């Protein structure tokens, strides 16, 4: 009877309306209501019974359940009625402190019901701390999993198990990979050390692996037993002693004895403590923030659920097998004592480093291996036997098994039988603008013709040499299987549900989670592998070419901003780089409520920044005098972590001048090359400026090329191309400099002074090469380097790499022609296989190139050309730094490959590999419910829509939903059920659909007019804390910003609003008073969730709540409706997806334009950018929306029409803001940058035929407040039907309701006038 | 043969052609005029037969 | 000669020549005309070289 049953699927909904006849819709919706109303109940039956038993285990045994619901309201209460409304106004000073009886219980549960539904469960810990090796001293939680693993395999010494790693063995595996830098004796530049010694390690151990810290911790080491680095014969560590004897018997009488020298030679430097050194290593290495605490996730899905996972897939024992005999063999060394000391969790290791990874793996692959729903045998076996390969060695092991997965992506598809190849109208390469359509399938037995046809042998040998490298310390596991069983991924085809077979592969490569690997290494080898040898004629082409295609784009008629508009454009670029927040002091003598424990408490603590502050205040220095060049400085540098363990990325920040003054010189070409819309235009060739968020609308060419035969594409990659740029950047920064003086009206004066320079002037001050220098922390000791090339920061990186790339593409094409003729006079090509147009599109430092053809050359003729082009781009364009190699890139025919999209015979490949449940750089277990619940839902979405079921995961997060969500408010715990992932707008029975608005209009009968309500209380009474405004008091300087910013009024200072309460706020001579507040929500919003949360506990406990929403008060709907059949063809380009969703593409076909379908996330957005040169100073999406909510529909438009802009534009962004208010809530991270319905964006439901389905109106043409609202509806609603299986193609407007809405205008424009009519 | 070899047709938006049609009229916005309103029910689904 | 010695040029700001304009059309602000929406379409970029 349980529902968590893979024969119970979330969809049994489709079959349903497909052949039957319908009746009015009002009874198929109230059917749907009440099935998923059912669905909910008997979910939240066992949602219940899990909770209670997991918090049996956390805690004392004893737990007993009482039913909450509003008649127990009447018992036993407190209530501090002045206190009532929590909030915030205005090491802690403590206020008057009252006692309180202590209302509920100490231990026991409260779950709701309201309507007959359990939605939250309710309990607290009254912090019932008494007094505030050692196994005994370890949390309940620990010390059951421990008895359980001991009864479950107590000794016999379980073979197949964990070998933890030894200091005495790693040594013996890795002491030749190991090397001291020894600052002065590596004679290498670009670094240098302020430590005496330093290690390099490359190889051997570059990511720290599972070790253990007591076997042999060694206190203290002679580091010389490795070897030295830079000079073979310096080795002796006697001569490196008796070198210093005689040098100090020296200094006896008297010598300069160089420090360099001298200390080098005393062998006492070299002495470390290993303990300390793993430590500090490990503490910038591995990050732990994820969402949940493991401890959580370890019992509650392996020891309550266990039963659900193990029913289905039987293969999965042996990962339970491997954690518990683990467990049992050693014991007390697993350790995860979470450090919450301020905000971070801080992982503790003791008994091993890498312990917590392999516990995060252990838990990856069952996640993977049941969220992935794989209808094969031997292929989640294969799957099982990489997991427990990366099992033993959790970050080592991924680098090791990477080479053999990639290599395993890279054909997968050979040696296949059916394609089902996916066709597409012609698409026109030349014009970018160009869209495609799809047409029709056709079945064919012809295999693709990639590359590594001609060189099978040399990756099969490698994958399987990287195999036994792994098997060979691994823990012997057949290898004959491995070699046996790795055959069958090339032996699949493209027919049924094995296309989510490359999707699922990739994600298991990404196991272990957002590991990084050593800097110091990196930047020593990546600086190594570079060669110039070359031709004077190579470096001169690239500098005409560079300097030629600058040129081209600087001359244009695009205006560029002036200093203010470009210094608040900085702050709101927030480069993770540019950020330095400085504050001197932000005083938090916030009153905040305290944990009624047993007494409420007032108490005042600081804390200073947690926010990116701008320094406006010091602008007044930076607008004035401030000069911008590089002689030698240090600043300091943050590196970043990537998925796939593959390395670590280093990010160079700048100071703000040289953002500010690169900003200014790059806008005229930035602007061209991120067009967005350009037709045929020279700067066709550049595709930086893509939505990227979706392929088929972002990358359409690929998707084409690879379907069509006529063509072949080039999708070579290359090795780190910012270094490479070290031996040319003097040329190619040349090149830059002189191509601002011409096309340049002004000319050189030589000024120093920001604000005080000329266009032209600002070039010679900021490209002049010399680049600073850069410290960062290492371990034992922080390291400096100077870097010449296109840097990181700079304000120009990517203009910069596609200008580089684009360049020798045309050296190598070139060339690339002649070998090819040569090739023709003589046998093999043969004539008649000539291109005609060839397209080259580079997006940063990843390029394609795509060539056409008439006759399209056979199967070896492709082969042939494509190695004459890696050999032609390999010494024509590889000469001087770049590196090419065939076996890197998805070179071939009838399939291309873009930046990790790649589409083989029509079908997207998309990759995924997106991980909330371990994410990196974050605080979800210290997050609001509002952010926690909108990152539930759309990270899930986004993989359910690249390839997953959409039952099993959303089973699988059901399953935790009580156990996250647990908001902590001062002894005062709660437990969010299914229920409240309605309120966000997602119906479990539905699909991966926004169904928000049509559930809340039937959220009236069948409960869910709660949890909607809890959201927001949970977020919109923030508007508190936008309403807290922080006065200038403290201190003044200069000031001289408010006289540097202003916009041209036309209701003078002390009018355009009489009173105050919609006209300081939105001041033009307060703009930077209004901006201060409006840039420091966080640092204080934090804790405004924190008081927040006593407000949604207080809620539930008064009579507060459950009243009904004020969406469904407004009434609209249609009439007259006529409704059809779904199409029942499959043939889609995404062929991860469900059935369903493919049957829907193909009805309505690919959507195109992204901007006629509404999406009010991106429309105002996109009405923004379009509307520059008009707007003032101040303006983003963040300012409109807030503005909106604070001031609704009256005072924004007050505000806004007497802030000089047109009427009818505001109008229209105003209609798109109130439909993207009623989409849905709040929520910080909806409204910054944005999230997408995914599925909604990628069927065509544009204006284009959403126009032609409203029957047109006979009447006055209607409003646009309103327009956007029931077009919207018809929208929702043609999107739940069709899932369904009917579509409508005929709609009447109701017009006996569209007489209210035309009413509504008549006396609002009034008012608007009216109020101006009077000079109030 | 013209229907296989005629897939597209390069119409400009409706959208822009409203706007210049609003724009070129010198009438208020406020009331009613019966060419504006009668181009509002325009669909451009039916293009390529045509 | 001239390049090298004019660095700079006076030129008033264009919002207040479109205020200028707007308070001497004699139009309504709802009614649409085509010489103010023609004007909003410029920029003063390019006034040193011209």
């Amino acid at each position: 009877v349980s529902p968590f049953l893979d024969s119970t699927p979330f969809t049994t909904l489709h079959n349903s309306l497909y052949g039957q006849q319908i009746h009015s819709i009002d009874d198929e919706l109230a059917q749907i209501c009440k099935l998923e109303y059912e669905l909910q109940t008997q979910i939240a039956d066992e949602q219940i019974t899990a909770l209670k038993h997991f918090l049996t285990i956390r805690t004392g045994s004893p737990q007993e359940i009482q039913y909450v619901d509003k008649e127990w309201m009447k018992s036993n209460q407190h209530v501090p009625s002045f206190l009532g409304d929590v909030k915030l106004m205005f090491s802690y000073r403590v206020q008057k402190k009252h006692k309180v009886q202590q209302p509920l219980k100490p231990n026991t549960l409260y779950v709701y019901k309201y309507k007959g539904l359990p939605r939250v469960v309710l309990r607290f810990v009254p912090k019932v701390d008494t007094t505030s090796f050692s196994c005994d001293d370890l949390s309940p939680t620990w010390k059951y999993i421990l008895t359980e693993a001991k009864r479950a395999f107590p000794d016999r010494s379980y073979s197949d198990c964990i070998h933890p790693m030894t200091w005495e063995e790693w040594l013996e595996e890795n002491q030749d990979h190991v090397k001291v830098l020894t600052q002065y004796a590596h004679q290498l530049d670009y670094v240098t050390l302020l430590q005496d010694f330093n290690l390099y390690v490359s190889g051997g151990a570059s990511r720290v692996r599972n070790i253990d810290m007591s076997t042999l911790p060694t206190s203290i080491n002679v580091l010389d037993h490795f070897e030295l680095y830079g000079d073979a014969s310096m080795k002796e560590y006697v001569r490196s002693g008796e070198w210093y004897g005689l040098l100090r018997e020296i200094e006896q009488e008297g010598m300069t004895v160089n420090e360099s020298e001298k200390v080098f030679a005393n062998p006492d430097t070299y002495v470390l403590n290993v303990k300390k050194y793993f430590l500090r290593r490990f503490q910038q290495e591995i990050a732990s923030t994820g969402m949940t605490p493991l401890t959580d996730e370890l019992l509650n899905i392996m020891f309550v659920h266990w039963n659900i996972i193990v029913t289905a897939e039987p293969k999965l024992q042996v990962i339970k097998d491997d954690l518990l005999k683990y467990y049992s063999r050693y014991g007390v060394d697993a350790t995860f004592d979470y450090n919450m000391k301020r905000s971070e969790m801080t992982v503790v290791t003791r008994g091993h480093l890498l312990a917590h990874k392999v516990l995060e793996c252990a838990l990856r692959i069952v996640e993977t291996i049941y969220t992935y729903d794989i209808q094969d045998e031997t292929f989640k076996d294969i799957l099982i036997d990489l997991g427990r390969l990366i099992m033993r060695d959790p970050i080592y092991g991924t680098t090791t098994v990477r080479d053999a997965t990639t290599v395993m992506k890279q054909l997968m598809y050979t040696q296949g039988t059916q394609f089902r190849r996916i066709m597409f109208k012609k698409y026109d390469y030349s014009n970018f603008n160009e869209k495609l359509v799809l047409k029709g399938e056709q079945m064919t037995n012809e295999p693709p013709t990639l590359l590594a046809t001609t060189h099978y042998e040399e990756m099969d040998k490698k994958r399987i040499d990287a195999l036994i490298k792994a098997n060979q310390r691994a823990g012997n596991i057949l290898s004959q299987s491995s070699i046996e069983r790795c055959r069958y991924t090339d032996s699949l085809d493209l027919v049924g549900d094995a296309n989510r077979y490359f999707s699922a592969l990739t994600t298991l490569e990404a196991v272990a989670g957002f590991a990084s690997s050593d800097l110091l290494s990196g930047f020593i080898d990546s600086n190594e592998s570079i060669e110039f040898t070359g031709t004077a004629h190579l470096r001169k082409l690239l500098y005409h070419s560079v300097r030629e295609q600058i040129t081209t784009l600087n001359t244009s008629t695009v205006p560029r901003p002036s200093l203010p508009k470009v210094l608040l454009s900085s702050a709101k670029d927030t480069a993770s780089a540019s950020i330095e927040p400085l504050t001197f002091r932000i005083y938090k003598t916030t009153p905040e409520y305290d944990g009624e424990s047993l007494n409420l408490v007032e108490s005042t603590v600081e804390m200073s920044t947690r926010q990116k502050k701008p320094n406006l205040m010091k602008a007044a220095e930076i607008l004035r005098s401030t000069v911008t060049t590089n002689q030698e400085m240090i600043i300091s540098g943050g590196t970043r972590a990537v998925q796939g363990g593959k390395g670590a990325r280093a990010v160079y920040p700048t100071k703000q001048p040289y953002h500010i003054a690169g900003s200014l010189l790059f806008h005229k070409v930035d602007t061209i090359v991120n067009a967005n819309k350009k037709y045929r235009g020279v700067s066709n060739k550049y595709g930086q400026g893509i939505s990227n968020a979706i392929p088929h609308i972002g990358v359409p060419e690929i998707i084409a090329v690879s379907s069509d035969g006529m063509a072949i594409c080039l999708a070579l990659d290359v090795s780190a191309f910012d270094v490479a740029q070290k031996y040319t950047e003097a040329d190619i920064e040349l090149a830059m400099r002189d191509g601002f003086l011409d096309s340049e009206i002004s000319m050189i004066s030589g000024e120093t002074v920001l604000e005080r320079m000329n266009p032209a002037d600002l070039a010679n001050n900021l490209l002049t090469n010399t680049p600073p220098r850069y410290k960062y922390q290492t371990a034992l000791g922080d390291i400096i380097i100077l870097q010449h090339d296109n840097r990181s920061g700079v304000p120009w990186t990517g203009t910069q790499n596609d200008l580089v790339n684009v360049s020798n593409h045309h050296m190598a094409y070139d060339e690339y022609k002649k070998r090819v003729a040569e090739l023709q006079r003589q046998g093999k090509i043969s004539i008649d296989v000539n291109d005609k147009h060839h397209i080259v599109r580079v997006f940063g430092d990843d390029s394609t190139f795509i060539m056409t053809y008439d006759e399209p050359p056979s199967a070896e003729e492709v082969h042939l050309m494509c190695a004459t082009f890696v050999e032609s781009y390999q010494d024509t364009a590889g000469t001087l730094g770049f590196a090419i190699n065939a076996r890197k890139g998805m070179i071939g025919r009838y399939g291309s490959e873009y930046l990790k999209n790649s589409a083989i015979y029509g079908n997207i490949k998309s990759v995924n590999q997106v991980k909330f449940r371990g994410s990196e750089k974050s605080a979800s277990y210290h997050f609001g419910v509002s952010e926690k619940v909108s990152m539930i839902r759309d990270i899930t979405d986004l993989t359910i829509t690249r390839g997953c079921d959409e039952t099993r995961k959303w089973k699988y997060n059901l399953m935790m939903l009580p156990v996250d969500l647990t908001t902590r408010a001062g002894a005062f715990r709660m437990h969010n059920l299914c229920s409240i992932m309605t309120g966000v707008g997602k119906m479990y029975l539905g699909g991966t659909l926004n169904n928000k608005l049509i559930a809340s209009y039937h959220g009236s009968s069948f409960g869910w007019n709660f949890d909607d309500n809890l959201i927001k209380t949970a977020n919109s009474i923030g508007a508190i804390s936008d309403s807290s405004y922080d006065a200038i008091s403290t201190k003044i300087t200069n000031l001289a910003d408010f006289k540097d910013s202003q916009q041209r009024i036309t209701r003078d200072i002390i009018t355009s609003g009489r009173l105050p309460q919609h006209l300081n706020r939105y001041g033009k001579s307060n703009i930077l008073r209004h901006i201060l507040a409006s840039a420091a929500m966080g640092p204080l919003s934090q804790i405004e969730k924190n008081v927040n949360a006593y407000n949604v506990v207080m809620g539930i406990l008064n009579g507060k709540l459950e009243a009904p929403t004020v969406l469904e008060r407004l009434n609209m709907g249609f009439k007259y409706v006529v409704m059809s059949d779904l199409k029942q063809d499959d043939y889609s380009p995404y062929s991860c997806q469900g059935l369903q969703y493919r049957r829907m593409l193909v009805h309505w076909g690919l959507n195109d334009s992204r901007i006629t379908s509404f999406d009010p996330k991106g429309k105002l957005q996109h009405l923004l950018a379009k509307n520059s040169q008009i707007l003032p100073i101040h303006f983003d999406i963040e300012f409109v929306y807030r503005l909106y909510l604070q001031a609704g529909t009256m005072g924004f438009l007050q505000v806004m029409s007497y802030y000089q802009l047109p009427d009818t534009l505001t109008h229209e962004m105003l209609a798109a803001v109130v439909a993207l208010e009623l989409q849905l809530g709040n929520d910080k991270y909806a409204v910054d940058m944005g999230v997408y319905s995914s599925q909604a964006g990628q069927i065509r439901i544009n204006d284009a035929l959403m126009d032609s389905i409203i029957q047109h109106r006979r009447g006055p043409p209607l409003p646009i407040i309103d327009r956007t609202l029931n077009r919207l509806l018809l929208h929702t609603y043609m999107l739940m039907f069709g899932l369904m299986g009917k579509s409508i193609d005929s709609t009447k407007i109701d017009p006996t309701l569209s007489w209210r809405a035309i009413l509504e205008s008549n006396d609002q424009r009034i008012a608007q006038l009216s109020e101006l009519l009077t000079a109030v | 043969l013209d229907r296989a070899f005629l897939d597209g047709v390069g119409f400009t938006p409706l959208a822009e052609k409203q706007q210049q049609l609003q724009l070129q009229l010198k009438t208020n916005i406020l009331t009613a005029n019966l060419i504006r309103s009668a181009i509002n029910g325009m669909n451009t689904e039916s293009n390529l037969e045509v």
